[PDB]
DNA sequence: TCGGATGTATATATCTGACACGTGCCTGGAGACTAGGGAGTAATCCCCTTGGCGGTTAAAACGCGGGGGACAGCGCGTACGTGCGTTTAAGCGGTGCTAGAGCT
DNA sequence: AGCTCTAGCACCGCTTAAACGCACGTACGCGCTGTCCCCCGCGTTTTAACCGCCAAGGGGATTACTCCCTAGTCTCCAGGCACGTGTCAGATATATACATCCGA
């Protein structure tokens, strides 16, 4: 399709939440979008292996959590797991 | 007249090129080299302007990273002059040769 | 009234888009509803970490716009994002300013 | 047909790359060795890029083709598309 | 209870061995390595064939994706032979029922 | 009903196209798998198997052995410049390493 | 209960590994450096292996968990299944 | 006086013996205890398949042997016969392990 | 020592094109409902990991002599760095086109 | 298969600053030497790896049953993404501090 989907808006919203006074160049934004897409592919890629290794048919929070524990370094992993578990907890609790 | 001793400006050039982001290889000569290689795989190929830049960005980053590994092994021989055996050793220990 | 799954989770990243990509990427036969929520949070968190360290580097350089230089400096100066992105090349990122002491004058 | 363009990559350009890499002093033979190394590197990346171009039945090498080649070779490049 | 069937390429590797060297045998350990090798190469070509289809957003993996994956993953002479063998097998198979 | 004849035998291959086809589907590598895809892939796998076994069999004969063991497989994979490139990142169990000493380490007269 | 077993990997064991690696002369300092390097190698592989074991909710680390850990770590081991 | 081989002669003989054979050079039990010690730090009361410990040993010995080859090259590159810790550190640094 | 040369860093002002903001709208997410089987539970089994005893015997540890190589120190020369005049062609702006990527 | 109309390819013209050839010094490669130390090779000592057999229990694999979770479909509507826009962040230009290096 002609319309191209990019994390521009969301990266910018995160930037506003992190440093509202700070902007980001279109080139830096392209890098960020490619970084987000790459990390997504890595986690989803490893999540597929984990499911297949257990002959499971569905990706759940456990596969994502385990892929994140495998791909991210220790403190990135611990913090990302805290963020992921928090987001799933709020989502499920909000119902 | 005034003159800087050997290596004095080199230390300055290091700071200059480490502090700068632009591509160190001339764009048009690099594009010609890409064409010279690509034409062997398929005749009259076309390259997006961004594709040539992507090749140059990767090529310069690869070479700069290699020169660091080259410098490190040069320093290990207690030398400051990098020699082809440094590149050969670096490429060999990196596993690409 | 419809409340988007992103707002339910308190996230900016689109859970719907992550869910669609997880489904369209054929990573598995099925995709649990918790997976895109968890993944979007991880991606949003990692995005903030990169942008946070890049923003600090920008402020240190008296700049208020993040450019590839700030991303490379942040990624390589961070002891663990460098481990995450060790095999990654950043366009126009250059390299960290570093001269070996053996090369400097006596 | 373009030929002998590798020598077109100037001696200071190789020096500049070495300077960015922290090289204080460069032997006179580094220039030929670097050109040969770069020649091999570009051959590997272009071979895969052209292979993606041919599989897509395209005649123009897209920037994504280079990123995929680099991605396959474990040197993924950020900034030219996702 | 009885052990549930685990598939392996053992008998196919053995039949190929009987072709290249009718007098030569192969230990279970070497066979396990060959099975691991077959599975690894299969997963590599299949993994690349997926990316190729995905890059063009195609829904079907065809001989074109496999042939391209082989050219990308295998080295030069191995690729030329493998492409020839894959083409010969597919072309002759197409002549069948 | 016509006599059932395996796709492998039709293709003149030893590797099972059916098994490769089932794995290409069960592994969810794509939404669909063209009938030619498992034939091409099975042929490549069958060829690469013969390549290593041929060199491994030669190494076995060169070692005066009739059964291929991991040592022969490693010597084959490492002696061939292209197999060593395809499997450079691969470690072979109990295969050891090539018997090579840096000339500089040998004594001199 | 278990402690210091990294020192239980004997000096001759490290020598044998170095001899197979073609090393003719080994400085006595290599042994402690090698134990440290070996320790971080095993730590990275075991961490990933245990992670596969934990995700499967299993309590015994299988050969497949080790092979997948190694495969993910970027080094493939042939001969143990998978 | 008793016969003695010259320094490095037995080392060359040792290199040949260990390069010709495919025997594992690390003792299984010390390595197995090392594995369980490292494993006990990640999760208590874990169990290891006998083949899992062997798989870790084959990878560990292959990794160290390969590292020693790269270490011997950088030592030789420094025109030295004796490998030093800085050789390993350089090899690891050039290999991108640091 | 040391002062002079002198490039780099920093402070100020004008500008501008880039990104920060606004808009239209439509499509893909959200809400709703369903089927149905994958995942989860429970009961069972058994095998293979952990654990112990015994002993032996190979391997490790320990001491030693000594030698060769790690490498400090030295010589020294030419290779490489710096500077200059020269000129080269890269880079830019502009114009032409049309293959061929993109879409249907 | 067909159309579109993008932007890749090609060229001219001018600019100019990077690239080059050459002059010439001394920084640094490294051959040579000294030397001492620490690694090697061997014998001695010894210890715990290894073999082998037995315990046992738990946890992995398997079966059986369930159910609640996801995929598919449908409706819907407003979120997000091309188009539009402009204003202000850093490029450009200028002034000028201030550290470091070199020649004496």
């Amino acid at each position: 399709k002609s319309r191209k989907e990019s994390y521009a808006i969301y990266v910018y919203k995160v930037l506003k939440q992190v440093h509202p006074d700070t902007g980001i160049s279109s080139k830096a934004m392209s890098i960020m979008n490619s970084f987000v897409n790459d990390v997504f592919e890595r986690i989803a890629g490893e999540a597929s292996r984990l499911a297949h290794y257990n002959k499971r048919s569905t990706i759940t929070s456990r596969e994502i959590q385990t892929a994140v524990r495998l791909l991210l370094p220790g403190e990135l992993a611990k913090h990302a797991v805290s963020e992921g578990t928090k987001a799933v907890t709020k989502y499920t609790s909000a119902k | 007249p005034h003159r800087y001793r050997p290596g004095t400006v080199a230390l300055r050039e290091i700071r200059r090129y480490q502090k700068s982001t632009e591509l160190l290889i001339r764009k048009l000569p690099f594009q010609r080299l890409v064409r010279e290689i690509a034409q062997d795989f398929k005749t009259d190929l076309r390259f997006q302007s961004s594709a040539v830049m992507a090749l140059q960005e990767a090529s310069e980053a690869y070479l700069v990273a290699l020169f660091e590994d080259t410098n490190l092994c040069a320093i290990h021989a207690k030398r400051v002059t990098i020699m082809p055996k440094d590149i050969q050793l670096a490429r060999r220990i990196r596993g690409e040769r | 009234k419809a409340k988007t799954r992103s707002s339910r989770a308190g996230l900016q990243f689109p859970v719907g888009r992550v869910h669609r990509l997880l489904r369209k990427g054929n990573y598995a036969e099925r995709v649990g509803a918790g997976a895109p929520v968890y993944l979007a949070a991880v991606l949003e968190y990692l995005t903030a970490e990169i942008l946070e360290l890049a923003g600090n580097a920008a402020r240190d350089n008296k700049k208020t716009r993040i450019i590839p230089r700030h991303l490379q400096l942040a990624v390589r100066n961070d002891e663990e994002l460098n481990k995450l992105l060790g095999r990654v090349t950043i366009a126009q990122g250059g390299v960290l300013p570093n001269i070996q002491s053996v090369l400097l004058p006596k | 047909v373009l030929r002998d363009n590798i020598q077109g990559i100037t001696k200071p350009a190789i020096r500049r790359l070495a300077r960015r890499g922290g090289v204080k002093r460069i032997s006179g033979l580094i220039y030929e060795e670097t050109r040969g190394v770069l020649k091999v590197f570009l051959e590997n990346v272009i071979r895969d890029a052209v292979t993606y171009t041919e599989h897509a039945k395209r005649k123009t090498v897209t920037a994504m083709d280079v990123v995929y080649a680099l991605k396959r070779q474990g040197r993924t490049l950020y900034g030219f598309g996702g």
